[PDB]
């Protein structure tokens, strides 16, 4: 009992490591694949189930399925399998030796929290654990006490206004739009270009393509016009088979779905509009502080130029009499994990944990009252 | 078998063997056999007297007194017609087949007699559902504890019906396995659309059972199924009754099946362990 | 109103089933068990490992024959069993679906061949006590059950404990004498040939001596043995030349029905009408290792026990078992035993002269009903006896000592 | 989800 | 200079005077004799009348006699008569077992380290045409595993498993004469305890003597080496290290020392003149071994069925010759006596044999 | 396992390697035999003092010693009742097919979990470091096996519940 | 897939002419099975399901399980090795992705068209599968007009006959002045 | 073969 482990069950990726380290010791995607063919050879009875980078490597003969969908778990067996894999094969640390820290998106069903707590306390018999929010850990990592969080993850995008020493639970907005919808739209448009991708392996391929050759556009109409003069924007990517794919307008089209959800057919508003509404719902005095500080985190906000576009849109919507500043740290991918590690390292938090004795005597409902 | 059946195939088989040779003259085939089924109830088939032209079937229901007090006049004419006679064995319902009269149907009668236990059990649940359907003042709640030390309670109020289950596990080995089994019963709902709510409680008995002298203790869990007319109408009544009655043996059988499954998995892993060991012997 | 216990007689062949305190085994089904196995190749590091609930997706009994997409795989093979997981699956299926008996509130008696090794009995008892949690268990040889059932032949009130039983079986037929309740341990011999290899020989000969049958529906064709189609024969060559001379009236015909195309197919009946059943007294035809008759084995085993018990034993030989249903079996065995014993007596008298004449030894074979099943009634009377509830091994005995309580055997002792 | 959206 | 004679282990080995013949126990109820052929070894004879397991052999440089001392509480003295070998029954009066044997320099008597808490000495007699046996049982309290003899043949050291390594004094006046004065003691009659170990230092698995007969050394299961210097006032020297237990004893000259055991390779020691302390010498046999393998397309699939496909025969002991040379049984000498020992041989429990040198290393 | 199990494994491996040395000793008490000495416990002359390598109350190991054989007994880290039941059943199924191992016993020592056995008859016909490596590997993989069994039984319960609830 | 299975039976067809022959055979002697396992079991009793077809050369081919095996590939794409779902699953997913209120209307009306949906019993199987997947509290109706082969052409003719559509056409003048990209914006 | 090719 010297340190604690912080695990972030990201909608598309899993981050884990020791409390105190500045970088995670285990970064693998949440994939639980199973064989799709029959199998003929006799010298191998191997691993009916596959997880982790192994699944990514041999994805061509497996039906990859994401255990977590838009922030809510759908298959508990897959999640338990991934937990076991991360705890034993990668970390090689017994659950009893150290406690575990878990994080989840806001406005999630209580059933998921109760089931997760029960499984953690019963199966792995962890000495203690806790449940927190990714946005607050982002604040802790950023070393600030006031601001607005843009936690645009792979599965969920949400904002949580905060003020010095307190939060505003009544001004929390959660949007289902996230990286998965962007990937689906990218596949649909790549079909309109002439390239077809259906199965999950090509889903990973398109995910990589978007990760490598996508960016946001300051002006949509101007970019479309310059695309009409398509002689300096098209770029080529090399597929595993050697085929070359040329991508033009699709580079700056899919990211615009964030600001224009109507493309996918969702009757909602963009991230800028949702943040403006959330800040407006707050008290007048704290609006200045919230404008002066705007923290963003998540893997969906690494597109170059996103900060500039958000700043321009907010300034256009907001009155043109004050200053709006966007802060874009270059390590926002692991901000949640860093915040969790820092929070665990805090001396005052050594008593806020939830132990087996109190959990057993009280019941699973205790976590509900533990910091909401 | 996955859903435990309700038709005892013993009676079906013996009646089929008897009737397939029925049209063979003066063939008595004196029969006297004693059986047993779930819920700790004993059956008995035996001719009333030296006259072998009549075959009788009887039951030894544990909670028979509650059934007699309630009154099952509905069951005396709807499913069973004129071939039901006063109890003989132990003051429990007993029927007989009149072979001298021509038996026209062959499968329908056998199937009707096969579900005797559930046929008699339904006399209370269906009547409570009728009470809440008919608009009659909500009949007084009742508690029906069968042979098992556990207890069953039902409340029939307006706009809905309720049922609660008390669970008792005898051997220390299966207590934890059953607890795990029932822990996930209250949550599995992602594959059911028109299904009732399910909850589990063991430490705090429900407030309904405080006054009732039902199963009360420490190592006893509770399961409640909320009932609504959408799954308790005249169409989906028999299925629900069969599912609830066969709940206990269903849990038991699937617990044993899980035990066999884990046995098979460990047996499979032993082969991998032996393969790893074999690295020590020389070429 | 005490609940009756449960009676089961497991074995290689048709497994008897039913409850105690009853005069007829209600369920008699084969040992055939289905399984959702197919063609994987990795079959020695994951035999089955059926995903999800497919593990229990298997039928049992007579209904399991007519499932043409799984595998009919008999778990038992003349007593010894290779894999017992199928046995456990069959046991759970029967107890739940057919018997419908709760193990925690019932007593189970099981029967095994005398040659069953201690390990199998110990581990099956462990499996029962662990999974089924049966309060009581008891395993005993089937000979005594047959002897008890034999009382119904005549004069039940006249107690007659002495005798000897030669029981049949799908893969084993054994010899066990009884001497006023106490059997002899060392005077027991195991015969490997039984009522199955006979059918193997029948079908092997038929596949060459005749044509007009499909490969699939072979055993149903080979089951003319179970019909009136086999008589025993005091002489072999005599009937051989009888058939080879006339070959017109003694030949019978078969009129079986195909189970696929519903097309009638027929074949004649030849020398197999007697050769099969005759193999019992000439086992050398099938098993080359065991070139030893039966009647002489009977006399030898009866001659390896104390003097005072030799006399009554010959007087009581019970005809119980399916393979013994063959006609004139008792006549042949009785005649052979009488001949050999009379010859032995004459030889003994020759060496020492005397005008006396010992009273001839009497050997009699008894024919009665119950031949198909003589173990079920014995188990019923076993259960009905109150002392059974006291002798049965208890839970606490298995709790810490282990499953060794069921290791008691009649041919062991230190 | 259970109602609305899949999850 | 490694060689293999049998896959299964070998109990004991014996050699002739010219180092041209070998004796190998096949770990079965017999013993085999191997002879040189150019630069090759090949079987020549096959001796077998013993129904038990053989565990002790020895050779006579002149008499050309071989003794089989093992189980069955018996012992046969083989002799050559023309071109065939014949037995010679002996009586030892033993009830438990016998493991080790050894002849004498002058070839007049032989001793057996019996497992019946007794040590037996026998000598030739032409009267009854038998081999009479005497017994020593006074101080012995457990089994004896190692026996060694002294030039004069009157002093015997019988290592045991009771913390002691003791010298005895056996003198059969029938076939023995009064020995010359010795520093140790007075050469007292047969069946007496001369002296015992100074204290408790592990068991004993071997013993070695010196031509001058003034120094005795033995090893123990406690990873210790001892050197009883009787020239001084019974000065005793000790040494220890992290090496695994030794199971053999021998030295080259008045100061050197050699040993081997579960370390899988020889270990060399030395003794000081006046400091009364020993030292250490590492892998005097050679610097290290090497390892190799092959594709074996058949094997790549054959091993996967039973073991893992990626598995192989490689082991950490391949580099330092610790892969196949499983343990060391005992040691012997090649040339002359225990004075220069230009070459030394060792036995292996692996079922093989190997040779070494003391000058080819050339420091 | 660097900060949780590595030192324990290293210590136990060193102890086994030191105590894996064995030799053939003709029977000293019973006529002519070479039977294992540790099981017989006849003479205290050959026996070596027991040793233990452990870090928690409920988990333990024992190391014996003798000329003919060396015996090792382990105690697993079991916390919940399900863990105990699964460990007992898995070890029993390992016992039922221990003949092919040629190393394992037939029944665990009283009050302890599974134990192994070695002898001079199993040291030459089989390699030396491979046996200790296998014992170690089993010690590590026991926790993986038990966790996998636990998740498998949980999944089975979930699937049966889901299959039953659909009918309603 | 039908060619591949016909190979497993014993009849070989490779070139395009035999491709047309097998296409005709499927058009004439194929149907869907309400229950796959029951049909396979009844095929085990192969005495009432086998049918014969006359080839141009006069050879007679007997077809058994292949009649109801190939159509099942639509509901079980895994047979060909495609990691996708059946038509029922895809339609269920498409309807679920729609708004809740319009789900009732979509369930109440299910139009099907094309030459691959003329197999007898396809409508019944689709109805059964959808009702099993969908909640069992409403009514699902399948409409199977007997002229679905030319439904597209009839719809095109009716649309052309519409008076309002006489102006939506694309003429040469506007196409030449604008360019080929005009059609992209014309009703998507 | 029966149809297509000879065999
Ligand atoms: N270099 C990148 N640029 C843009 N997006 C990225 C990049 N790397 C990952 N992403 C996207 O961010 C997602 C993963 O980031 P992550 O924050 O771990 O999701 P989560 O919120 O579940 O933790 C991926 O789905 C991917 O689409
Ligand atoms: N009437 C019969 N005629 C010939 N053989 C019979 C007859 N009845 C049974 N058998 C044979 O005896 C065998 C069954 O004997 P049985 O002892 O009941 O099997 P088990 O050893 O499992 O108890 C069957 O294989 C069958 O071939
Ligand atoms: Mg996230
Ligand atoms: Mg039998």
């Amino acid at each position: 009992e010297t340190t604690a482990l912080v695990c972030d069950n990201g909608s598309g990726l899993v981050k884990a490591g020791f409390a105190g380290d500045d970088a995670p010791r285990a970064v693998f995607p949440s994939i639980v694949g199973r064989p799709r063919h029959q199998g003929v050879m006799v010298g191998m009875g191997q691993k009916d189930s596959y997880v982790g980078d192994e699944a990514q490597s041999k994805r061509g003969i497996l039906t990859l399925k994401y255990p977590i969908e838009h922030g809510i778990i759908t298959n508990w067996d897959d999640m338990e399998k991934i937990w076991h894999h991360t705890f034993y094969n990668e970390l090689r640390v017994a659950p009893e030796e150290h406690p575990t820290l878990l994080t989840e998106a806001p406005l999630n069903p209580k059933a998921n929290r109760e089931k997760m707590t029960q499984i953690m306390f019963e199966t792995f018999n962890v000495p203690a654990m806790y449940v927190a929010i990714q946005a607050v850990l982002s604040l802790y990592a950023s070393g600030r006490t006031t601001g607005i969080v843009l936690d645009s993850g792979d599965g969920v995008t949400h904002n949580v206004p905060i003020y010095e020493g307190y939060a505003l639970p009544h001004a929390i907005m959660r949007l289902d739009l996230a990286g998965r919808d962007l990937t689906d739209y990218l596949m649909k448009i790549l079909t309109e270009r002439g390239y077809s991708f259906v199965t999950t392996a090509e889903r990973e391929i398109v995910r990589d393509i978007k990760e490598k050759l996508c960016y946001v556009a300051l002006d949509f109409e101007n970019e479309m016009a310059t695309a009409a003069s398509s002689s300096s924007l098209e770029k080529s990517y090399e597929l595993p088979d050697g085929q070359v794919i040329t991508i033009g307008n699709e580079r700056f089209r899919c990211p615009e779905t964030l600001f224009q959800p109507s493309f996918i057919g969702m009757e909602s508003a963009g991230i800028h509009e949702t943040t403006y509404n959330s800040i407006m719902k707050c008290d007048i005095d704290i609006r200045k502080d919230l404008y002066a500080n705007n923290v963003m985190s998540g893997g969906t906000t690494m597109y170059p130029g996103i900060a500039d576009r958000m700043q321009k849109e907010i300034t256009a919507l907001a009155p043109s009499t004050m200053k709006i500043k966007i802060i874009a740290p270059p390590e926002r991918k692991y901000s949640v994990w860093i915040g969790g590690s820092i929070l665990a390292s805090l001396s005052t938090f050594q008593q806020m944990w939830i132990t087996k004795q109190e959990y057993d005597e009280a019941g699973p409902s205790i976590v509900h009252r533990k910091c909401f | 078998m996955i859903l435990l059946e309700v038709n005892n195939r013993i009676i079906e088989e013996t009646l089929a063997l008897k009737f397939e040779n029925a049209a063979a003259g003066n063939k008595p085939e004196a029969v006297e056999v004693t059986f047993a089924d779930f819920d700790g109830v004993l059956y008995h088939i035996s001719n009333p007297n030296g006259d072998k032209t009549k075959v009788m079937v009887s039951i030894s229901l544990k909670f028979y007194k509650e059934l007699q007090a309630h009154g099952a006049d509905e069951l005396l004419k709807r499913v069973y017609g004129s071939y039901l006679v006063n109890p003989e064995s132990g003051y429990n319902v007993s029927l007989l087949y009149d072979l001298e009269n021509l038996p026209a149907s062959k499968d329908s009668i056998v199937h009707q007699a096969g579900m005797l236990k559930r046929n008699c059990f339904a006399s209370v649940f269906e009547k409570y559902f009728q009470f809440q359907e008919e608009g009659k003042e909500g009949e007084n709640r009742a508690v029906i504890h069968y042979r098992d030390d556990e207890t069953m309670y039902v409340e029939s109020k307006k706009d809905r019906v309720t049922v609660v289950f008390s669970t008792v596990f005898k051997d220390d080995d299966d207590v934890v396995i059953g607890k795990v089994f029932m822990q996930e019963f209250k949550e599995g709902r992602r594959a059911s659309h028109t299904a009732p709510q399910v909850l589990f409680s063991h430490r705090e008995p429900p407030l309904e059972l405080k006054d009732t002298d039902a199963a009360v203790g420490d190592n006893i869990g509770y399961i409640t199924f909320v009932l609504f007319p959408r799954h308790t109408n005249a169409s989906a009544r028999d299925n629900t009754i069969n599912l609830i009655h066969t709940f206990r043996d269903y849990l038991h059988y699937h617990i044993k099946c899980s035990k066999a499954y884990i046995h098979t998995r460990m047996r499979a892993k032993t082969s991998d362990f032996l393969k790893v060991l074999n690295r020590a012997r020389p070429d | 109103g005490r609940l009756p216990a449960c009676v089961v007689d497991c074995g290689t062949g048709y497994t008897k089933l039913g409850y105690a305190g009853n005069t007829e085994p209600q369920f008699i089904i084969p040992s055939c068990i289905a399984i959702k196995e197919s063609a994987k190749v990795g079959d020695q590091a994951q035999r089955r490992v059926m995903k999800g609930v497919d593990d229990l997706d298997f039928f049992i009994g007579d209904e399991a024959i007519e499932k043409p997409t799984y595998a009919t795989k008999w778990p038992i093979r003349h007593g010894i069993v290779e894999d017992w997981d199928l046995m456990e699956r069959f046991m759970e299926q029967v107890i739940f679906k057919y018997l419908r008996a709760e193990p925690e509130d019932h007593y189970f008696l099981l029967t095994e061949p005398p040659l069953n090794t201690p390990e199998n009995r110990e581990y099956t008892a462990e499996i029962m006590f662990e999974s089924f949690n049966v309060p009581g268990l008891y395993i005993a040889v089937q000979a005594v059950l047959a002897l008890a059932a034999s009382w119904t032949s005549r004069q039940v009130g006249e107690r007659t404990l002495t005798g000897t039983v030669i029981d049949s079986g799908d893969g084993v037929t054994h010899v066990i004498p009884v001497a006023e309740g106490y059997v002899i341990g060392s005077c027991i011999k195991h015969i490997p040939i039984a009522g199955r290899d006979i059918t193997y020989f029948i079908q092997q000969l038929l596949r060459d001596r005749e044509v007009g049958i499909p490969p699939e529906q072979s055993l149903e064709t080979a089951k003319a043995v179970k019909e009136r189609y086999s008589y025993v024969c005091p002489d072999l060559v005599k009937e051989f030349n009888k058939y080879d001379t006339d070959g017109s009236k003694w030949i019978k015909q078969y009129t079986g029905i195909n189970a696929i195309s519903k097309k009638e197919f027929s074949i004649d009946v030849g020398y197999e009408r007697f050769l099969g059943p005759e193999i019992f007294f000439h086992p050398e035809f099938a098993n080359p290792d065991f070139t030893q008759p039966i009647s002489e084995v009977v006399d030898e085993v009866i001659q390896n026990c104390p003097i005072d018990v030799r006399r009554p034993l010959y007087k009581n030989i019970v005809l119980s078992g399916g393979s013994t249903m063959f006609r004139d079996f008792g006549r042949r065995l009785q005649r052979d035993l009488k001949r050999t014993v009379d010859a032995r007596l004459k030889l003994s008298e020759e060496l020492s002269g005397g005008r006396l004449k010992p009273k001839p030894i009497d050997v009699q074979v008894i024919t009665h009903h119950m031949q198909r099943y003589a173990v079920w009634f014995g188990g019923s009377m076993l259960a009905s006896t109150p002392e059974f509830y006291q002798v049965c091994h208890t839970k606490k005995d298995y709790e810490e000592i282990g499953p060794s309580i069921c290791r008691h055997n009649p041919v062991f002792g230190v | 989800w259970x109602a609305x959206c899949p999850a | 200079a490694y060689h293999s004679f049998l896959v299964e282990p070998i109990s004991c080995h014996a050699w002739n005077k010219d180092r041209t013949q070998i004796a190998i126990c096949p770990n079965n109820h017999e013993v085999h004799i191997y002879e040189k052929s150019g630069n090759k070894w090949v079987q020549v004879h096959e001796l077998k009348e013993h129904n038990g397991q053989v565990t002790g052999i020895d050779w006579a440089p002149d008499s050309n006699r071989i003794v089989t001392c093992g189980t069955d509480r018996n012992a046969y003295v083989w002799t050559l008569k023309g071109r065939t070998w014949k037995p010679t029954l002996v009586i030892l009066r033993i009830n438990r077992a016998a493991r080790c044997v050894r002849w004498a320099p002058n070839e007049k008597k032989f001793a057996v380290g019996s497992g019946s808490r007794v040590i037996s000495i026998c000598y030739f007699e032409q009267e009854n045409d038998w081999w009479v046996c005497k017994h020593i049982k006074k101080p012995i309290r457990s089994t004896v595993l190692s026996l060694d003899w002294h030039p004069n043949s009157v002093l015997l050291a019988a290592g045991s498993c009771d913390f002691k390594c003791r010298i005895f004094s056996a003198y059969i006046k029938e076939v023995e004469e009064r020995p010359a004065p010795t520093p140790w003691g007075s050469k007292m009659p047969f069946g007496e305890l001369m002296f015992e170990s100074s204290s408790s230092c592990g068991w004993v698995h071997g013993v070695c003597f010196s031509a001058n007969g003034s120094r005795v050394a033995w090893v123990s299961h406690d990873s210790t080496v001892c050197l009883a210097d009787a020239d001084k006032k019974m000065a005793v020297a000790t040494l220890a290290s992290e090496t695994l237990p030794l199971l053999a004893v021998t030295f080259i000259t008045e100061s050197s020392l050699v040993a081997a055991g579960h370390d899988c390779f020889p270990v060399l020691f030395t003794y000081d003149s006046a400091a009364g302390k020993l030292s250490f010498g590492g892998r005097l046999d050679v610097p290290k071994q090497s390892s190799q393998r092959g594709l074996t397309a058949r094997e790549r699939f054959q091993n996967l069925d039973k073991k893992a496909s990626s598995e192989g025969s490689a082991a950490a002991g391949a580099g330092l010759d610790s892969l196949h040379k499983n343990s060391v049984s005992q040691i012997s000498v090649l040339s002359g006596g225990k004075a220069k020992c230009s070459q030394f041989c060792t036995t292996g429990m692996d079922g093989g044999m190997s040779i070494w040198d003391v000058r080819s290393l050339e420091s | 396992m660097t900060a949780t199990l590595r030192p324990y494994l290293s210590a136990v491996r060193a102890t086994l390697q030191a105590a894996l040395c064995l030799e053939n000793f003709s029977s000293q008490v019973v006529e002519r035999h070479n039977k294992p000495e540790v099981e017989v416990r006849s003479s205290k002359e050959l026996l070596l003092q027991p040793v233990t390598i452990s870090r928690n109350e409920k988990e333990k190991v024992l190391i014996e010693g003798s000329i003919n054989s060396v015996r090792v007994s382990i105690a697993v880290k079991q916390a919940d009742e399900i863990e105990k039941i699964l460990c007992h059943k898995f070890m029993r199924f390992m016992m039922m097919r221990a003949e092919n191992f040629f190393i394992l016993r037939r029944k665990p020592v009283e009050g302890y979990d599974i134990s192994f056995l070695i002898t001079n008859f199993h040291t030459e016909q089989m390699y030396k470091h491979k046996l200790v490596d296998f014992v170690i590997h089993f010690m590590e993989e026991i926790d993986k096996e038990i966790s996998e069994m636990k998740l498998s039984v949980n999944a089975r319960a979930r699937i049966v519940a889901e299959e039953f609830l659909k009918n309603f």
